[PDB]
């Protein structure tokens, strides 16, 4: 066992937000087209990582993100 | 916090840049509309679309999402003209002028309970009793039950602001599953034993469904409820703020009329209402793409110089006085006379029973974007 890693802490979220497995999940994942997040899934995504990582993204930063990976990348550098 | 201190200079920042202010917030990209020709022109246009505040096909939130669809709100046609025509007999010019007894009894029998004490709190004592007695009493909703509505009220309105969260929509689905049942259960009653009410007359009928009644009556509940419990308070403090007019409005009880038009434009209950656009749009120099959202700000367009000169001056005198304040166009408000008469009503008799009102002294807003709402009002008197 170990704690939470960034990557897993993000992927919880997404799981479920969509109610898809946290393993189903990868990082190459577009949220709109392949986990099949609607316009108000989006934002609601961004509030719970807003929330989970205790950080305020821009309505311009998070236009940039589309992939789970661009999200785990924003977070990382954050 | 900054914002809803102040909000008008914000919209003055984005008038400055264009009338029509392509941006985003709150995670919310559209079209932002400070302009009063440019909202009226698109609340009049429709091709601008009303849509459910949450995406058409979610199921995330069910009961609050089939609640709020079934509203005339955010139906378009011909489903809206039906639902709109039904809900109309309680709130034509005539049948509001027969509610002005009971609300000259109400508002005195809330003065009088508070009128020993020197000291009042204008929401709580005043405003909101005032406006859910009406309400509940217009709908048919048993003086037992009243509670209940307010809490219902408070939690869906909610549901429909930019400043919403996860949990705001949570316990607004519980809420909506509440107020769903029960209203199923009170159109049972007036089914078998017809009443004097608006629920009894929506089952009369061309003719809605039982869900669809039931929905009616509660989107009116909340309305009823909240905006107009802000109008009430909103035109106190700012006749309080203004004390020359508020002495030309106690000395002359005929320029209530006057006197509540210019608090509908300066302090605007709703601040917010919004459209899609269904096709390719030009207007004012701009293209707005079929999907994309429109986002119109009552209160920003209120303050366009090119319609009120001097529009940050509060001037109870203005005429005529062409404010947005209830909107425009179809969807324009339904129960405009009435939240007129219980404001004018309301007033008049405080400033007559309490001839030396004073404010108690920094008020708050509600967090809410859409609307202007103040937490309280504390005031002193005699
Ligand atoms: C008890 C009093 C009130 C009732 C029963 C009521 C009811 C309603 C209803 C049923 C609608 C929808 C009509 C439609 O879609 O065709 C509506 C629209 C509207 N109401 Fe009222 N209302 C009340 C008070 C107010 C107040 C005090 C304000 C703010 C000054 C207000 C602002 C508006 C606006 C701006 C719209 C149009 C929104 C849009 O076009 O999307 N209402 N109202
Ligand atoms: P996708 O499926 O592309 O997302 C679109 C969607 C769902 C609209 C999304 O949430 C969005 O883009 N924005 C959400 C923000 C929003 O549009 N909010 C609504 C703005 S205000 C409004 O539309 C009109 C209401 C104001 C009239 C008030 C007068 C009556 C008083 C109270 C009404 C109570 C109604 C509440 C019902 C529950
Ligand atoms: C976290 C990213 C989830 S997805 C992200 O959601 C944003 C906010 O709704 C949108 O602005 C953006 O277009 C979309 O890719
Ligand atoms: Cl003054």
């Amino acid at each position: 066992s170990h704690m939470s890693t960034i990557e897993e802490r993000v992927k919880k979220i997404i799981g479920e937000q969509l109610g898809v497995k946290q393993e189903e999940v990868t990082n190459n994942a577009s949220f709109v087209e392949d986990l099949g997040a609607d316009s108000l899934d989006t934002v609601e995504l961004v509030m719970a990582l807003e929330e989970e990582f205790d950080t305020e993204i821009p309505d311009e930063e998070a236009e940039k993100i589309t992939t789970v990976q661009a999200a785990i990348d924003y977070i990382n550098g954050h | 916090s900054e914002f809803l201190k102040n909000p008008y200079s914000f919209y003055d920042t984005l008038r400055a840049v264009h009338p029509i202010y392509k941006g985003s917030f709150l995670k919310y990209p559209g079209w932002y509309v400070t302009g009063y020709e440019e909202t009226a022109a698109i609340l009049k246009d429709a091709r601008f679309k009303v849509r459910t505040p949450l995406p058409e096909s979610s199921t995330k939130y069910q009961d609050l999402s089939h609640v709020q669809n079934q509203m005339m709100l955010f139906q378009n046609q011909p489903d809206h003209r039906r639902l709109r025509t039904l809900a109309s007999g309680a709130f034509t010019p005539r049948t509001t002028e027969s509610y002005q007894p009971y609300i000259i009894e109400t508002v005195h029998h809330l003065l009088d309970q508070v009128q020993g004490k020197k000291k009042m709190e204008v929401i709580s004592d005043f405003a909101f009793p005032l406006a859910s007695f009406v309400i509940a009493n217009i709908i048919g909703v048993p003086e037992e039950d009243r509670e209940q509505l307010k809490e219902w009220a408070a939690s869906l309105i909610q549901t429909i602001d930019f400043t919403r969260s996860r949990k705001a929509l949570t316990e607004g689905n519980i809420m909506a599953v509440q107020a769903m049942a029960y209203f199923k259960e009170l159109i049972q009653k007036r089914k078998r034993h017809p009443q004097q009410d608006m629920i009894s007359m929506l089952l009369k009928g061309d003719k809605l469904t039982e869900e669809e009644a039931a929905s009616t009556c509660i989107l009116l509940a909340i309305a009823g409820h909240e905006t107009t419990v802000n109008l009430i308070s909103n035109s106190v403090l700012c006749l309080l703020q203004h004390p020359e007019q508020l002495l030309k409005l106690r000395e002359n009880p005929d320029l209530i009329g006057t006197a509540v038009e210019e608090c509908l434009r300066y302090e605007s209950p709703t601040q917010m209402t919004a459209r899609v656009a269904s096709e390719d749009i030009d207007i004012c120099g701009v293209t707005i793409r079929q999907g994309e959202q429109v986002y119109l700000l009552l209160g920003a367009a209120n303050r366009d110089p090119s319609i009120f000169t001097n529009p940050d001056v509060f001037d109870i005198t203005r005429s005529p006085n062409p404010h947005l304040s209830f909107g425009h166009g179809h969807h324009v408000c339904l129960g405009s006379s009435l939240a007129r008469l219980e404001a004018q009503i309301a007033i008049n008799t405080l400033l007559q029973r309490m001839p030396s009102l004073n404010l108690a002294d920094e008020w708050r807003y509600r967090p809410l974007f859409g609307f202007r709402a103040l937490e309280e009002l504390p005031v002193t008197f005699e």
